[PDB]
RNA sequence: GGCCGGGCGCGGUGGCUCACGCCUGUAAUCCCAGCACUUUGGGAGGCCGAGGCGGGAGGAUCGCGAACGCGAGACCCCGUCUCUA
């Protein structure tokens, strides 16, 4: 489900942890114009992120107003959780 | 297609995004159990893929993913 | 009338829904276990568009015979037909 960007990071960590023994963690990033129906005032400073292991889903929207703090935590999250490579 | 050279992928991937930001999507797939990571940029006309099992690429892919995110939220 | 997902493998079913594994979509969530039902049962909430068929030498991806030749194919595109609260 959709959630605030900060809760998304917490749930993303949990997803990585759940899929450590088995499974794939997918993360998708796209520019988001604020639409809520099929195709208003289009947004030009937002993106969306989705994550899933193919069963559980989480999503959030990050704007230019929260990108700094989000990046800081997100980059740290990715580096810390993707530690299985050689 | 798949790219074996990171910088070559990086440049092509960025070009593809800039060509039409709204049409592009950036996908990461991580498998701890298999020890590999995959990144893709596609606009559904082309699919640019870089797959790896080298740990040095994690920082590269993360920064890449991060840079494209900053571009997406920058107003024209 | 609808959309809020789909494909392959494996198990299962007359078949669909479905569990697990894998590959993946959407601006579009969370659930129930049902089903005259082959465009495949149902609830909450949201929205106005949606689906079938054919083709793709667009396209990741998954596989097979082999130890080069093939198949399937998310998503996308084209053609065409049908439905509408
Ligand atoms: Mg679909
Ligand atoms: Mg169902
Ligand atoms: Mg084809």
């Amino acid at each position: 489900g959709a959630m605030e960007s900060e809760q998304f990071l917490t749930e993303l960590t949990r997803l990585f942890q759940k899929c450590r023994t088995s499974g794939s963690v997918y993360i998708t990033l796209k520019k988001y114009d604020g639409r809520t129906k099929p195709i208003f005032e289009p947004a030009d400073n937002k993106c969306l992120l989705r994550a899933t292991d193919g069963k559980k889903k989480i999503s959030t929207v990050v704007s230019s107003k929260e990108v700094n703090k989000f990046q800081m935590a997100y980059s740290n999250l990715l580096r810390a959780n993707m530690d299985g490579l050689k | 297609p798949q790219y074996q050279t990171w910088e070559e992928f990086s440049r092509a991937a960025e070009k593809l995004y800039l060509a039409d930001p709204m049409k592009a999507r950036v996908v990461l797939k991580y498998r701890h159990s298999d020890g590999n990571l995959c990144v893709k940029v596609t606009d559904d006309l082309v699919s640019l893929v870089y797959k790896t099992d080298q740990a040095q690429d994690v920082k590269k892919i993360e920064k890449f993913h991060s840079q494209l995110m900053r571009l997406m939220v920058a107003k024209e």
